[PDB]
C-alpha cells in the first residue's frame, strides 16, 4: 500500500477483423476527394469495423469532394455514391477510397460515428428507399454505378 | 553483557576477616564453595522464517516486473446452411485483445548507534579483581555482536510479520521506534485467514461438538480442486494440537471406527491418551496434510511463556512447501576505494574512533537495507495464495504444563 505497489493494468489494445463483402456479387471501387469541412477523425476513431454511405457533392465550390452522407438533407440523400468499407487515415491522405459495388451486412453499416457498433443502425433501414438500399437478407446490395 | 566479576575473588571475599562473636575464640571449620549460572533457558529465536525465505540481494534500489497477457480469439462459429445452388455469405468479425501490467517493490532502511564516553572508557576495572584499565576492549566486543543479533531479529521480525498478517505494519506505538515511521506495506495476500464461526474446541449440551476439523480440510482440498494452487499441503502447528483432535466428538468417532472400539461390545473405554496417541497419525491418513510441529518460545513483557506459533492456530501452506519468495537487501554507501563511491551490499557495521577528540569518546554504528519480496505471483488472476492462517482452539493452555517463573536474583 505504501512501500510495494502491486500489478494494475496499463495498457489495452483490441483487434478485429476486416468488414466482410460477398465474394460471388462483386467489388467496384473509384477513389474520391475527402470533403475537408466535415470532421473526417471522429470517422475513423474505434477499432471496430464499420461502413458508411458517402454522398457526393455534384456542383458548387467543392464539386468532386465527397462528405459522409447526412440522413437529413434530400440534396445529400439523392447523391449518394458508395460506402467507405475499411478505414482510412485523413492525417495522411485526403483521396479515399469509395466502394460503389459491393454486399456489406446490415450489422457494418453505421451511419453515425457515435451509434453503437456491430448493431444494425436503424434511420439507414427507414431510408433504405431514398438511398437506394435493398434488403434481402442481413447483406445489403447495391449499384450505385447503374 | 556480564557482570564485569571475577568470581573466585569475589567467592574468597566474603569469608570474615575477623569475627569472634560466638565463643570468645575463633572455632575450627570447613568451607565449601560453589557458583551458579542463571539464564531464562526458555527464549529460543524464531527459527523457523530463516528456513523459508532464502537470502539475495540487488545493487538497485526499486524492482518492477510488467506482465504481458493475450486473449486471443478461440475458433468459435458454426457454418451456415442454405440450398444447392446458391451463392455463398460472409462470416462475422472476431476480435483479440492484449492487455499488460506493473509491479513495484521499494526497500527500507535501518541503523543504530552506541557510544563510550571518557569516564567509561577509562574507568573500567573488575568489580572484585585488582587489575589495569583493560575490561572495556572486551566491553565493546559483547556490543558488537548484540548490534549484529540486533540486525538478524529484524530480519526475522519482518519476515514473521509477513507471514503473520500479510501486511507489515509499523507506527509509532511500536516499542523500537523511536522515529513513528507509519508504514503499511501491503504484500496482497488474497485470503490470509480461514472462516471458524464455532471453533473446534467448542463443545454444545453434553460433550456432544459443533465443527469437524477432519472434514473442514477435506471440503477446502475438495473445494479448491479446479484452483490448483490454493489446495493445501502442509500444516505448521507448534503446541498441544493432539489434545483438540482427541476430546472433540467426530475424531473420536473416527478413532472408534478405526479401532473397532464400540464401547458396549468391543472395550469398556479406552483413556483420552490412548485416542490422542494415535489421533493424529488418523488424521495424517484420512487427509494426507503432513503437519509439522514448531515449539519455540519467546518471553515476553508479561513475564509469561508463549510460543511462536499461539495456541489456538496453525498455518496452512498452500501449494507446496517451500520458500515462499525471498528476502532481498539492497546497496548501502562505502567511500571512496580508488576515488569514487565503490557500495556494499549484506548489513554493515562501522567503528569509529574519536579517542583523540576533546572529549575522548567512542562509538559503533550497523544497520542495513532490505524487505522482503514475494516472488511467485498467480498470472490471469494477480492473487496469492500460498500461506494462511487459521485459528482452531480457544482453551489450548489448560492442555499445556504450567512455566516457571524468570529468576530475578
Amino acid at each position: 500500500m505504501d512501500k510495494v505497489k502491486l500489478f494494475q493494468t496499463i495498457g489495452r489494445v483490441e483487434y478485429w477483423e476486416r468488414v466482410p463483402r460477398l465474394h460471388a456479387y462483386g467489388v467496384f471501387a473509384l477513389p474520391f476527394p475527402m470533403d475537408p469541412d466535415v470532421n473526417w477523425a471522429q470517422w475513423f476513431t474505434g477499432p471496430h469495423p464499420r461502413a458508411f454511405l458517402v454522398s457526393i457533392h455534384k456542383y458548387g465550390p467543392k464539386a468532386g469532394h465527397v462528405y459522409p452522407t447526412n440522413l437529413t438533407d434530400e440534396d445529400a440523400l439523392l447523391n449518394v455514391i458508395g460506402m467507405v468499407l475499411d478505414g482510412h487515415d485523413y492525417e495522411n491522405d485526403p483521396n479515399v477510397t469509395v466502394t460503389l459495388k459491393a454486399a456489406v451486412p446490415i450489422e457494418y453499416v453505421q451511419q453515425d460515428p457515435q451509434a453503437p457498433a456491430l448493431q444494425p443502425h436503424q434511420a439507414v433501414l427507414d431510408a433504405a428507399e431514398v438511398l437506394k438500399l435493398k434488403v434481402i437478407k442481413g447483406h445489403y446490395f447495391f449499384d450505385y454505378t447503374r | 553483557m556480564r557482570v564485569p566479576i571475577n568470581i573466585n575473588n569475589a567467592l574468597a571475599r566474603v569469608r570474615d576477616p575477623l569475627s569472634i562473636g560466638g565463643l570468645k575464640f575463633p572455632t575450627t571449620k570447613e568451607i565449601q564453595e560453589a557458583v551458579a549460572a542463571i539464564a531464562d533457558k526458555f527464549n529460543q529465536e524464531n527459527d523457523l522464517v530463516d528456513r523459508f525465505f532464502p537470502e539475495d540481494s540487488t545493487f538497485a534500489s526499486e524492482l518492477e516486473l510488467y506482465l504481458l497477457r493475450t486473449q486471443d480469439a478461440e475458433q468459435t462459429g458454426m457454418t451456415f446452411v442454405h440450398q444447392v445452388g446458391s451463392t455463398s455469405l460472409p462470416v462475422e468479425a472476431r476480435v483479440a485483445k492484449v492487455d499488460l501490467a506493473k509491479a513495484t517493490w521499494s526497500p527500507l532502511a535501518f541503523k543504530e548507534s552506541r557510544v563510550w564516553d571518557e569516564k567509561e572508557i577509562l574507568y573500567l576495572g573488575r568489580l572484585a579483581d585488582e587489575v589495569q584499565a583493560g575490561v572495556i576492549n572486551e566491553q565493546i566486543a559483547e556490543s558488537l555482536t548484540w548490534l549484529m543479533a540486533r540486525m538478524r531479529n529484524r530480519r526475522r521480525w519482518l519476515t514473521w510479520q509477513v507471514m503473520r498478517t500479510g501486511r507489515i505494519t509499523i507506527q509509532p506505538n511500536d516499542p523500537y521506534n523511536p522515529n513513528g515511521l507509519k508504514y503499511v506495506i501491503d504484500y496482497g495476500v488474497t485470503d490470509i485467514e480461514l472462516p471458524l464461526p464455532q471453533k473446534f474446541d467448542a463443545k454444545d449440551g453434553n460433550g456432544n461438538s459443533a465443527v469437524d476439523p477432519i472434514q473442514y480440510f477435506r471440503d477446502l482440498i475438495k473445494a479448491a480442486t479446479y484452483f490448483p494452487d490454493r489446495r493445501p499441503v502442509a500444516i505448521i502447528v507448534g503446541p498441544g494440537f493432539d489434545e483438540v483432535l482427541a476430546d472433540n466428538t467426530f475424531v473420536q468417532k473416527y478413532v472408534e471406527y478405526e479401532k473397532g472400539w464400540v464401547v458396549g461390545q468391543n472395550t469398556v473405554q479406552p483413556p483420552r491418551e490412548v485416542y490422542r496417541q494415535a489421533a493424529l497419525d488418523i488424521f495424517k491418513r484420512y487427509t494426507g496434510l503432513e503437519v509439522m510441529v514448531y515449539d519455540k518460545t519467546y518471553r515476553d513483557q508479561d513475564g509469561s511463556v508463549k510460543y511462536w506459533i499461539p495456541v489456538g492456530e496453525l498455518i496452512v501452506l498452500n501449494q507446496s512447501t517451500g520458500p515462499v519468495g525471498r528476502f532481498v537487501y539492497t546497496a548501502h554507501v562505502a567511500g571512496q576505494r580508488n576515488g569514487k563511491v565503490v557500495y556494499a551490499t549484506g548489513p554493515y557495521l562501522t567503528v569509529k574512533d574519536h579517542l583523540q577528540d576533546d572529549p575522548p569518546y567512542y562509538a559503533i554504528i550497523a544497520g542495513f537495507h532490505g524487505l522482503p519480496q514475494l516472488s511467485g505471483y498467480n498470472t490471469e488472476d494477480f492473487s496469492f495464495h500460498r500461506f494462511k492462517w487459521l485459528k482452531y482452539a480457544n482453551n489450548v493452555q489448560s492442555y499445556l504444563p504450567p512455566f516457571p517463573p524468570k529468576v530475578e536474583l
